[PDB]
RNA sequence: AGGACCGAACCGACUAAUGUUGAAAAAUUAGCGGAUGACUUGUGGCUGGGGGUGAAAGGCCAAUCAAACCGGGAGAUAGCU
RNA sequence: ACACAGGUGGUCAGGUAGAGAAUACCAAGGCGCUUGAGAGAACUCGGGUGAAGGAACUAGGCAAAAUGGUGCCGUAACUUC
RNA sequence: AAUUCCUUGUCGGGUAAGUUCCGACCUGCACGAAUGGCGUAAUGAUGGCCAGGCUGUCUCCACCCGAGACUCAGUGAAAU
RNA sequence: CGAUGUCGGCUCAUCACAUCCUGGGGCUGAAGUAGGUCCCAAGGGUAUGGCUGUUCGCCAUUUAAAGUGGUACGCGAGCUGGGUUUAGAACGUCGUGAGACAGUUCGGUCCCUAUCUGCCGUGGGCGCUGGAGAACUGAGGGGGGCUGCUCCUAGUACGAGAGGACCGGAGUGGACGCAUCACUGGUGUUCGGGUUGUCAUGCCAAUGGCACUGCCCGGUAGCUAAAUGCGGAAGAGAUAAGUGCUGAAAGCAUCUAAGCACGAAACUUGCCCCGAGAUGAGUUCUCCCUGACCCUUUAAGGGUCCUGAAGGAACGUUGAAGACGACGACGUUGAUAGGCCGGGUGUGUAAGCGCAGCGAUGCGUUGAGCUAACCGGUACUAAUGAACCGUGAGGCUUAACCU
């Protein structure tokens, strides 16, 4: 159940093509702030889909 | 499977889900928002609104039923006085789930769960 | 359910009180017995001077089940005990005359004319 | 004849005067509308491309939109295909309802089956398990043996073992037809055809009974 | 469900007797020997009712001449004929399994008469 | 009264499973035996390498025992690898 | 070897039920075990329940399942009584 | 027979069927009288066997509840 | 011999044909039934138990038959450890003894998270030549292929009797597989109820926590079987062993040499599933894009500004979908999920109060109260308008029709 024979670097990034990264690169502009942020997130202050959600 | 099977284990015993969702009603309905993840803010939502389903009829009978959930008066007086008047008319949902981020500690999807009509 | 190793109890007038089904007959790898099958029994306890004895190997036919029996309307007629009647091995022939505890009317198939004309109910 | 897709809502017993329960199972057809005639002179084959059901409008794509509206009908939840047996010729925009299964009496259901998930050995191919005692360590529902030895050295190509169970295309065949009802367009057949309620079933005379 | 229950109702008989479970029920079932409908008879006391619409069904535990008989009943069929009842009881539970086990003078039930 | 009986502490370790690059270089969970004695245990001593001690297995003598460990003879010797 | 499911002598040791320091639920006091959050496959481990049958399992009734307390009645072969 | 190679000896009992088990015969390969012989009440985490009970051991598994498994964030090995 | 772990059992098999059964035939000391023997045939099927650690074997009871072998006498990086070759002990025998025994007996640690190959499932990238969205053809491949009994034909044929068919056609079962919860049941630690111990809610009353869900009794959905449906085939083509026609070589005879016709569960199809990465990358239908300027070793080149379509993806609410991706539905032009309402199902006559009673408790209000993922409705809460990717009529040579 070990190993047998070393694997090579062209093993271990064939491996890790899947591996790679991904990001969400649309954001979205609220109406009130235009603060980008995550869709159907709250700003960092409480902004969502242009109203002051936090309350506070 | 778990074909239509509609209920969250959330990784914890069924002795716990009685008295986690018991607390977290509880604190809920003392401060009016809290912050927790959507797992969890989805669950609470299902236990919530059947206490401001059942306050809106005022009995010694309907108190005993929000007693024995929830388990303390305090609640029970927030109830029947405060939120049974304050979603009269509404028929539907009593609560809001809101995403908002991530926990640093354990990346968590976050969710501020809300009682609505807080602008006062 | 009535398979190999079953304790059946005796609804007929031979002798015996316990007996145990050791085959079920009818084909291979056959796993249990219903209705009004043909099973291959062997005779655990008995009444003195009986017909059979204790120890001795005949056929039988099931009667009543703990399971029950299903009829063509999705009704089930079970009942609370497992018994059978005791056969002779060589032909139909039930040994016994007093068949007991009314059995089904889905054993109404003419080489068992005579089990369901000695019975009492049903 | 050639076929008809319908979805399959249920299942219950409609009692005969012997007290005989058949079980059924209620299919809802409403109308199977023909969207196209395959021809042999056009591709190689005859056949007729039906459809059924409502769709939304900001639902219906641009390219099958415009494909519907070439014969010209109200779009339906997806397009099915029935090959044609004999000389049979329709026209474009036909619609087929149930009133051809008022004659035949055997038919035949096929639809994708109900998801099992991954399914172990044991619940997909009835491998019998080892023994739950005596012994028996870690090895309580596991498949055991896959393979001789050295001679094949390998596992040969189909082995019987854990995977996918269910959500498949599945046809259970010689369904004795009960009612056929026409105004509220049912098809009663007896016993059980694949797939949960709602699940689409390509419902067709039976071809070898 | 609306082309079920729609289609439920065509096959359901409207007289059936209600009742509550406990009580002596005198059923009638249509048995055909060869060729003649003969129209049994069959006693005993209701154990459980499964309410389901037309997939009713209802258990009646009958001590015969043997150790003892449970029949069970699809309610709406063509086969079974009179829910008369007899002798209305007074149980607690809804099924009563537990005549299963009490026999005789143990497994006698109280009437309700209130 | 009892090398008496059932049964905790305490001691011991028969069965099974888990664990066996373990939580642990022998333990844990569910059961189990003794449990006022030929008992168990604390502290402090005594007996030592062909010797000690042993209700006796060639077991135990610092995770090591048909002859402990450390240093020296010693870079023993090896027709073997 | 570690912030290790182990080992470590003596003393004090409440309330209710109970024969009891067994055991259950609490007091005082002290803690939630130094990774968590979702999903709810196969499979593995710790457990629950089960139609009919009831050892047919297997090396073997291994493991489970079952019996389980007090009062009273009653209690064989054999025996060193 | 903790002993019998031949051998699962032969006869009897238990079972539908018994290389084991219990009783007995005696051709004791190769029992035998303090390296004790033959019995023996009680005792035993003892060896073999049988019956009642009881049950998922099994016929044949099915479902459910938790801990891993699976995914995400942090840390991050090992034999080879 | 700087490791190749061993019998049997469990599990999972797979191939061979010297075939146990079913199928097709010749011969017979084949009347019939039932057998013997040989040839063709591997599609499928090919016992449960008592005794032994045993394979084998004996025995009991069946079955259509309970085939023979290869496959490290298949399978310990899957399991068991009974047997056997570690350390303890005893008996018989051998030896002065330590010990020894193809004699025996009781007891006795079975390690490993899978890199690769292989196999079972599922996706990402790119390609398929403008791109995208759907529906199919179809090379190749896989699954499936078993069979008894009763009845009719007929108790006819055959037979002195006794007995007792072929063929053909219906019905009812077992084994196995697929599928499904309408029926019958199982589970149902998210539902209801009963009750023991104790603590708490200030106390009675009424509840909650804990003790494996405390122990229990039932039970919705879902899942699933013991439950309920269905399946093998018919038929066709070409054949094996085999049976014939015409018929010469050889005036005859003869199935074979020319030619022709029948002939098996085997072969190819018919039934079902996968399936255009079949790089030989297919076909049909539909939709969308028909904007301007420079450089250049001027070529299927590179660059910029203006537009970035169909569609896809991402995100979100989730599914009878699911390990993760993926796949399906929906995204206010709204029914996808939660909630709410009506209904249903289940449990069972709640709480409070009144009356009867010393009391436990009962009766009445009341088949009420509470009701999990169930069914049908309803926007009350959440699916924010945008943005991101993907483009701008699609090369070369040639032929055939329009011009
Ligand atoms: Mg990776
Ligand atoms: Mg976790
Ligand atoms: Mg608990
Ligand atoms: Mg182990
Ligand atoms: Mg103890
Ligand atoms: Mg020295
Ligand atoms: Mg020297
Ligand atoms: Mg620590
Ligand atoms: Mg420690
Ligand atoms: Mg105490
Ligand atoms: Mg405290
Ligand atoms: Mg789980
Ligand atoms: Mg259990
Ligand atoms: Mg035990
Ligand atoms: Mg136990
Ligand atoms: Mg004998
Ligand atoms: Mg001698
Ligand atoms: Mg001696
Ligand atoms: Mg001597
Ligand atoms: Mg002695
Ligand atoms: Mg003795
Ligand atoms: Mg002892
Ligand atoms: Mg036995
Ligand atoms: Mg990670
Ligand atoms: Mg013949
Ligand atoms: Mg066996
Ligand atoms: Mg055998
Ligand atoms: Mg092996
Ligand atoms: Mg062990
Ligand atoms: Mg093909
Ligand atoms: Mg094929
Ligand atoms: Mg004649
Ligand atoms: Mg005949
Ligand atoms: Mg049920
Ligand atoms: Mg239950
Ligand atoms: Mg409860
Ligand atoms: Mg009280
Ligand atoms: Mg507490
Ligand atoms: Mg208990
Ligand atoms: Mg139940
Ligand atoms: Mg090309
Ligand atoms: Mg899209
Ligand atoms: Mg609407
Ligand atoms: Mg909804
Ligand atoms: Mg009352
Ligand atoms: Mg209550
Ligand atoms: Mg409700």
């Amino acid at each position: 159940a070990v190993q047998q024979n070393k694997p090579t670097r062209s093993k271990r990034g064939m491996r890790r093509s899947h591996d790679a990264l991904t990001a969400v690169t649309s954001l979205s502009v609220d109406k009130t702030s235009g603060e980008k942020h995550l869709r159907h997130h709250i700003t960092a202050d409480g902004y969502y889909r242009g109203r002051k959600v936090i309350a506070k | 499977m778990r074909h239509r099977k509609s209920g969250r284990q959330l990784n914890r015993n069924s002795s716990h889900r009685q008295a986690m969702f018991r607390n977290m009603a509880g604190s809920l309905v003392r401060h009016e928002i809290i912050k927790t993840t959507l797992p969890k803010a989805k669950e609470l939502r299902r236990v919530v609104e059947p206490l401001i389903t059942l306050a809106k009829t005022d009995s010694v009978a309907n108190r005993r039923l929000a007693f024995a959930r929830t388990r303390d008066n305090e609640i029970v007086a927030k109830l029947f006085n405060e939120l049974g008047p304050r979603f009269a008319s509404r028929a539907g949902g009593y609560t809001r789930i809101l995403k908002c981020g991530f926990r640093a500690g354990d990346n968590a999807p976050m969710a501020y769960i809300e009682l609505v009509d807080r602008s006062e | 359910m009535i398979q190999e190793q079953t304790m059946l109890n005796v609804a007929d007038n031979s002798g015996a009180r316990r007996v145990m089904c050791i085959k079920v007959l009818g084909g291979s790898h056959r796993r249990y017995a219903g209705v009004g099958d043909i099973i291959k029994i062997t005779i655990k306890e008995a009444i003195p001077r009986g017909k059979v004895k204790k120890g001795d190997v005949l056929k039988a036919v099931v009667v009543r089940t703990k399971k029950g029996v299903r009829r063509p309307d999705g009704s089930v007629i079970r009942f609370d005990g497992n018994a059978c009647v005791l056969l002779n091995n060589n032909s139909e022939q039930p040994i016994g005359t007093r068949i007991f505890g009314p059995v089904t009317r889905e054993l109404r198939s003419e080489k068992f004319m005579k089990i369901i004309s000695l019975a009492p109910e049903v | 004849m050639i076929g008809l897709v319908g979805k399959k809502v249920g299942m219950t017993r409609i009692f005969t005067e012997d007290g005989v329960s058949i079980p059924v199972t209620v299919i809802e057809v409403e109308a199977n509308r023909v969207t196209q005639v395959k021809d042999l002179a056009n591709d190689g084959y005859r056949a007729i491309q039906v459809t059924t059901g409502a769709k939304k409008a900001n639902r219906v794509t641009k390219p099958e939109a415009g494909h519907f509206a070439k014969a010209g009908v109200e779009a339906g939840r997806g397009l099915w295909e029935f090959r044609l047996a004999e000389g049979e010729e329709f026209t474009v925009g036909q619609s087929i309802s149930v009133e051809l299964f008022a004659d035949v009496k055997k038919v035949d259901v096929t639809g994708t089956s109900k998801g099992k998930g991954f399914a172990g050995t044991v619940k997909r191919w009835n491998f019998r398990t080892q023994d739950a005692t005596h012994g028996n360590s870690l090895s309580h529902r596991v498949p055991g043996s896959i393979g001789q030895n050295q001679t094949p050295g390998k596992v040969f190509k189909g082995k019987k073992m854990a995977g996918q169970m269910g959500n498949e295309r599945v046809t259970v065949q010689s369904l004795d037809v009960v009612r056929v009802d026409a105004e509220r367009n049912l098809l009663l057949v007896k016993g059980a055809v694949p797939g949960a309620t709602g699940s689409d079933l390509i419902v067709k005379p039976a071809v070898k009974a | 469900s609306n082309i079920i229950k729609q289609l439920e109702q065509e096959q359901m008989k409207q007289d059936v007797p209600s009742f509550r479970p406990g009580d002596t029920v005198e059923v009638k079932v249509w048995v055909v020997e060869g060729s003649k409908k003969r129209l049994q008879a069959f006693e005993g006391v209701v154990i459980a009712i499964r309410n389901r619409g037309l997939h009713s069904a209802f258990t009646v535990r009958k001590i015969s001449n043997g150790e003892g008989v449970e029949r069970v009943f699809q309610t709406h069929s063509p086969v079974v004929d009179s829910i008369s009842v007899k002798r209305r009881g007074a149980v607690r539970k809804a099924k009563l399994y537990y005549l299963r086990e009490r026999t005789g003078k143990a497994a006698r039930i109280k009437e309700r008469l209130n």
